[PDB]
């Protein structure tokens, strides 16, 4: 991993994601007893968005076709860092978060979150 | 050097224990590698989605103290929980067969038991059960033969849940709707 | 490692004891809070009386008494706190905000919002809102004289859009308000602390079924009103207060 | 003397129906509830005398 | 109030219906139960034999 072989986008997206979880780190410690009360906002959506990009991560593949009886899945790099970029901008705030749980792609991501 | 030379296991803690359901078995780590073979195609079809189902009530139970969050948009979802954690406990040399089995996973799964009240569920079920054994038992035979669960069954196992339940009385008194 | 096991034992072990400590110092609050807020009920209990002897066989027609024509537009007023630790009291404020604010965009007016206490005052500056005043730095202890201020701005606001038509402000000059709404808490119990939102901005008259004047029964009406107002206000924020703490 | 008969016929009214079905529902309640007891009562015992001979046996 | 009256024969027509029935059912259950707890004493009568 470095930008004079990969372009600098997915470098930023990669520091990016891994700021994120290092601060979301840092901050279950505190959040382990009190919680998000004694914690301000500017925190809180800190916390949303790193539960939210952990939760995505989560991929269902076709080994496990003789356990959950489901198909495998598989995307293409680009709409991955796409799909990534758009997720770090915070749009997708509004979606519940269960609906990241073993998705495939951001297109069954809008039909799992708008099917509930 | 146990768990690494064997596959699959099954972990007892004794919190659960404490509390006061015998059997404790933890939903989050116990885990078996073997395949849906060992299961009947029935037993597949009737189950599904209970170890999630349960880790995510595990989850959300640690916010129980504050209401000001679900607000009526999981309080199905604790509902469900509470009544499948009453349902899987067992007594003590209870031996149960494949058939009742299933039909109390079926109805667990259907939530029909949801207007019963937490404090007979229980023994609500016995009866039930004991009265299908005294009712008529083609059903169970027919999904011992097929090793399926035809719909057939399914809306006269319904009708006749419906008809017992509303014959039922809960323990302080009150019929279930 | 060892050393800093040690080292968070005596950390959370200092603050247990202090936590404890200023929690000691909630629970003593919490009864000189408790002596102070019940002291004004004798005299709301005669401006009530006043006010409904007069009103009696009086004319029944106000400004305030009366509704504009136009719903154009309706003020709102939202208490919070001045200090942190309070759990979710700010998030049932705020909650409450946004569900009367979601009730009011059904008739598509344009709403104008006030605030008092700095947190809120944060969150509010952090969002995309408008706020045109806010009140700070006494809400752990107020008086007499910041409700009626506020009384009277809020009476003045309110008077400044009779003849808002459209968006010409008329003869007041200013765009002004025909509805306003008030949210805080109440204490229903020790454990028992509901958010309620009421709204006083219209004069309703209700029968029920079945002295002198000398002085101008009108002229004592209209400037009997402002007083009730402003006693309400003040009211209002040693409830809050207590519920707080 | 005659235009007050016709409002207490209707305040008699508009409250018999209700007061009937709901006393209806209440005896519908307690007969169901009183059955079921009844045969419930009766099954226990004939379990427990069942199994006491058969243990005594 | 000629419409009143009408539940009554049908409410009493049901609470027999199911008194009968639930009495058939107790019935029923006692003999098998009795009938199989029999058969088992006998059994491990053979058993200690």
């Amino acid at each position: 991993l470095d930008p004079a072989i990969v372009g600098d986008e997915h470098y930023r997206v990669a520091q990016e994601v891994i700021r994120i979880l290092q601060r979301y780190k840092d901050l279950q410690d505190i959040i382990a007893i009190l919680g998000i009360d004694e914690l301000s906002e500017e925190d809180k959506q800190l916390v949303n968005r790193a539960r939210r990009i952990e939760r995505f991560l989560s991929q269902n593949m076709m080994a496990a076709e003789q356990f959950t009886g489901q198909p495998g899945s598989t995307v293409p790099l680009k709409e991955t860092i796409e799909a990534f970029d758009k997720l770090t901008k915070g749009e997708f705030d509004h979606l519940p978060e269960q609906a990241f749980f073993l998705i495939g792609g951001l297109d069954d991501l809008a039909k799992k979150a708008e099917s509930l | 050097n146990v768990i690494s030379i064997t596959d699959g296991q099954c972990f007892l803690e004794s919190d659960l224990f404490n509390q006061g359901v015998r059997p404790a078995i933890n939903v989050g780590v116990s885990v078996s590698r073997v395949g849906g073979a060992a299961q009947i195609k029935a037993m597949k079809e009737v189950a599904g989605s209970l170890r999630l189902d349960l880790s995510q009530y595990r989850e959300l139970e640690a916010f129980a103290a504050f209401a000001s969050d679900l607000d009526a948009a999981s309080k199905a979802q604790l509902d469900r929980g509470a009544r499948l954690v009453e349902l899987l406990k067992q007594p003590q040399y209870s031996p149960l067969a494949v058939e009742e089995q299933v039909v109390a996973i079926f109805l667990g799964t259907q939530g029909h038991l949801d207007s019963v009240p937490v404090e007979d569920v229980q023994r609500f079920e016995s009866e039930l059960l004991e009265h299908v054994k005294a009712s008529h038992s083609d059903i169970f035979d027919g999904i011992r033969e097929t090793k399926k669960l035809s719909e057939e069954a399914e809306e006269k196992l319904v009708s006749v849940i419906n008809e017992f339940k509303k014959g039922f009385q809960a323990s302080d008194g009150s019929s279930v709707v | 490692t060892l050393r800093e096991l040690r080292g968070r034992i005596r950390s959370a072990g200092s603050i247990k004891k202090i936590t404890k400590a200023q929690e000691l110092i909630a629970t003593s609050r919490i009864a000189k809070a408790q002596a102070r807020v019940e002291a004004a009920r004798p005299y709301a209990a005669e401006i009530t009386n006043m006010l409904t002897e007069l009103a009696g066989a009086s004319a029944l027609d106000h400004p305030l008494l009366v509704e504009r024509k136009q719903p154009k537009r309706a003020g709102v007023l939202v208490v919070s706190s001045d200090r942190g630790l309070c759990g979710a009291y700010n998030a049932n404020v705020l909650r409450r905000a946004e569900e009367l604010f979601s009730l009011l965009r059904d008739e598509g007016k344009d709403p104008v919002l006030y605030v008092v206490g700095r947190k809120a005052l944060g969150y509010f500056s952090f969002r995309q809102r408008t706020v045109v005043e806010s009140w700070t730095g006494f809400s752990e202890r107020p008086t007499y004289e910041n409700a009626r201020e506020i009384a009277d701005t809020l009476v003045n606001a309110f008077m400044a859009g009779a003849d808002d038509e459209g968006d010409d402000a008329g003869a007041d000059g200013i765009l002004g308000v025909d509805e306003l709404h008030i949210v805080f808490t109440e204490f229903r119990s020790m454990l028992s602390q509901t958010a309620v939102a009421r709204r006083a901005a219209p004069m309703e008259v209700e029968y029920v079924g079945e002295y002198s004047f000398e002085p101008d029964p009108e002229t004592l009406f209209d400037a009997l009103l402002p007083r009730y107002i402003a006693t309400r206000v003040y009211a209002a924020l040693l409830e809050a207060a207590a519920s707080e703490s | 003397a005659e235009r007050e008969a016709m409002l207490a016929k209707t305040a008699a009214d508009n409250r018999k129906s209700a007061e009937q079905v709901a006393a209806a529902q209440a005896d519908y309640e307690k007969e169901m509830a009183e059955a079921r007891a009844q045969a419930s009562a009766l099954r226990d015992e004939a379990r427990a005398a069942g199994r006491s001979v058969v243990d005594e046996k | 109030l000629a419409d009143a009256d009408a539940m009554h024969a049908k409410a009493l027509a049901d609470a027999k219906a199911e008194s009968e029935k639930v009495t058939e059912e107790a019935k029923q259950d006692s003999e098998r139960i009795a009938a199989q707890l029999s058969e088992q004493a006998g059994s491990e009568a053979e058993r200690i034999k």
